[PDB]
């Protein structure tokens, strides 16, 4: 289920889950670095009925990951709301930018 | 007998050409321009941009200027973020201008890569993630300086009435104008009032824009508008695209590139869909609506083609549209738009299309 | 039939034209060029991979060289992959499995073209 | 509150790893490798390798080297040619080697990127276009001989009966053997008498290698052996895969990296189609014939799944099978191979597939 674009942590990733990709939900795969900062959605879970922060840190230093690539955009909003928005490259701050996959990194209510 | 040559010209003259931005997303450091003849669909040309190129076509029509970003050893190694002058008939490089390490790494909004109405500077959008506006100088092949006053902004709306004057929407949801020197520094500037509310109805940064004024559409299907003809930049709106019908089956504009305006009519073009709810706003077009600006009425609607992005033409009075791999040729010379052709396979992965300038003084 | 700028351009883009039967790769009148012209931006190759191809409208053979065209990056489409007397790379320059960009000011091949030698 | 990390290893053993070297034809600056787990499907990682990169991994099964071109900005500047060793459980870069920059680019046959059986030796083809083998000392990081006794010859065979000893395949029929000293220079080299005919029955480059002999297949459908037990090497050949049942129909050998030997039965494996003629020899596989190489006769014939390229695994006694974006798993410890599993989109251009080494 964690490897699906509607799983509920899942609702502003823009890029290839990280799941999919030789990591896990919450950890960037081997040889790839995770980014230091990162835009974050508002996801709905839907067995406790509340809303959570979740943060999309970017791994980074490796070319595209190419597998369970998502698109969703629950609560994004555009560049002048800039932590809110996933149009842009997390990994842009990397000692390497080139992006390889999308964590969903649960921070809280 | 037959003999291999290069150093030819594209076969087909400027004023048939488009652009077409291919991220090729799956392997982003191979992104890469297309170059197509709307006429007939032909494949003329392509310029590699690296890792997620942006491009434009110098307003003079002479120069297609990329964007890009390198390392020494692709996914290691010392990065060079550039803009690069390539000969627009000969599809060749020519310049490499130096830019500082941030320059903005994102999907392709018109709005992140401009140049002033004048031609003399580029205009692109940098994040590190603070965000400023970078001014190339052109004739010097220098990066001048960030507009540091552009941070919590973000995109460039050039005002085409003025030689080197540029906005950018802001985090307050007001409209930051800059006013460049010969030089490219900031010779002055000005903040609008509130044009709309950041959390209740926030606009998509999509300009569909005038020659001294510039239309947005919001979230919720509003518009809302910039004059710019005095040197203070004047806002209003709303007012809503949908009617009582429209409303009872949640249309809402979706897209990345969604709007467009045919500036000798008025008529606005915007991407349409029904059952709009929180995280429709980059769907597909169900429709494109064309809107008359003045009467605030649509005057036509169409069939989509899954579209995402647009672009217009006022000097043959034509709309591309784009659906993220195929571009849809339209005559807007009237009000409800005619389809002359489509492109298949134009892109794996565009959400940007572009004609070369016609004209345009 | 021995001049495809004649010809019906959907014959010469096809996979099937009878000079094409030794390419491996793109062919560059799909891509801006024509058969002997790099599409604008490219680089002949002065190395090549040789075919000999029937050409049944005469019903005599001919003699082709496949030069690549070098400095942009993959042109992607008509991708072609004929294999008419090609051998491996012990018989170097009748191989086709190599980049003939190879030894080019950058290396990096865009597409081939298809070069009437002779008979 | 979670946290995210980096720095972690791969997360299924080394023996279930195998490398899929996907060219990504369409997209070639962007090549990579990716890692699977052969028993489940998974994916486990990925090596960039930039323009029409090429992969191994290193005997001992701790690093995976790649080969591969760089240029200053990729369609112009300067070129660099490399060889960069990874580790295999990180999958992170740790040492680059410059080489000469006229390492071979070419479509993934084993051959043009093997080392020795020692494997203090990277071995690696070389096109200028005039052909040399280069020599890498792993230790010292350095490129350290450059074969030119080679011109004219295609691809390295390495004989697993000796430390620094491997062949190539030359524009005579024959083939030529370098032996190195522990310094990675030639310490000395034999050739053979002609094997095969050039013109008249062109061999595929792809061995079926045993410990001390090597056997090669041709256009035509017939058999060469290279025997290596000796300093000089001993050919013979042909005989034909083909009974005449065979020949009617036109059956030949197809594909790329299209034949393997499992080593304790001396089965020998051959991707096969019908209606061969001209320009035919990579085509996909109708089917795999199984070969008994010491009576020199077919035990069995199973469907191909239209794949191009194969690997061997001798001590779990299995086979991979790749048609270019797929993979199939196979058990070969009987005659007949028994189809496993298959893991599809594994690459979209890849004619090369290989086992993590487990042999140590
Ligand atoms: N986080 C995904 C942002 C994105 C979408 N398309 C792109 C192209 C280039 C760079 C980033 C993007
Ligand atoms: N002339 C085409 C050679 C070729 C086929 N596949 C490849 C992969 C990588 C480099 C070259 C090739």
């Amino acid at each position: 289920e964690v490897n699906s674009c509607d799983y509920w942590r899942h609702c502003a990733v823009d890029g290839f889950l990280c799941s999919c990709c030789g990591g896990t939900t919450t950890t960037c795969p081997p040889g790839s670095t995770p980014s230091p900062i990162s835009w974050i959605g508002t996801c709905h879970n839907p067995h406790d009925g509340k809303d959570y922060l979740i943060s999309y840190h970017d791994c980074c230093g490796k070319t595209a990951c190419g597998r369970c690539q998502c698109n969703t955009q629950t609560r994004e909003r555009p560049g002048y709301e800039f932590f809110l928005h996933n149009d842009v490259n997390w990994c842009m701050a990397n000692e390497n930018s080139t992006f390889h996959c999308t964590t969903s990194v649960l921070v809280g209510l | 007998r037959e003999v291999l040559t290069g150093g030819h010209s594209v076969s087909a003259p400027q004023e048939n050409r488009i652009y077409v931005m291919d991220s090729v997303f799956m392997h982003l450091t191979e992104s890469r321009v297309h170059v197509y003849d709307y006429t007939n669909g032909k494949f003329l040309g392509m310029v590699p941009t690296a890792f997620n190129g942006h491009v434009q076509v110098s307003n003079d029509g002479k120069k297609i200027y990329t964007m890009t970003t390198y390392h020494e050893r692709i996914t290691r190694g010392k990065r060079s973020d550039v803009v690069e002058v390539w000969d627009a008939d000969k599809l060749t490089f020519e310049k490499e201008i130096s830019l500082p390490p941030k320059r903005v790494q994102g999907l392709n909004y018109d709005g992140l890569f401009r140049q002033t109405t004048d031609g003399k500077f580029i205009v692109l959008q940098n994040a590190s993630p603070a965000t400023s506006i970078g001014i190339v100088d052109v004739a010097k092949g220098d990066y001048v300086e960030d507009v540091t006053a552009a941070a919590g902004c973000w995109s460039v709306i050039p005002q085409p009435n003025r030689p080197r004057s540029f906005m950018t929407i802001c985090g307050d949801g007001g409209l930051l104008t800059i006013n460049l020197g010969e030089d490219g520094k900031v010779a002055s500037q000005s903040r609008s009032k509130q044009m709309f509310s950041v959390k209740d109805d926030p606009i998509f940064i999509a300009p569909a824009l005038d020659k001294d004024k510039a239309h947005f559409v919001s979230y919720y299907g509003n518009v809302y508008s910039a004059d710019f003809s005095g040197d203070e930049v004047k806002v209003d709106g709303p007012w809503s695209l949908l009617n009582d019908e429209d409303k009872a089956k949640n249309w809402v504009p979706g897209g990345y590139n969604l709007v467009g305006l045919h500036r000798a009519s008025g008529r606005m073009y915007v991407f349409m869909h029904p059952d709009g709810k929180e995280g429709t706003h980059k769907f597909p077009a169900a429709e494109i609506w064309v809107m008359d600006t003045k009467t605030k009425q649509r005057v036509a609607r169409i069939p989509g083609r899954d579209a995402l992005s647009m672009t217009i033409d006022q000097q043959r009075n034509l709309m591309l549209t784009l659906d993220g791999g195929n571009v849809n040729v339209y005559d807007i010379s009237q009000p409800e738009p005619k389809l002359l052709r489509t492109i298949e396979g134009a892109a794996e992965a565009s959400l940007q299309v572009q004609f070369h300038p016609v004209g345009g003084t």
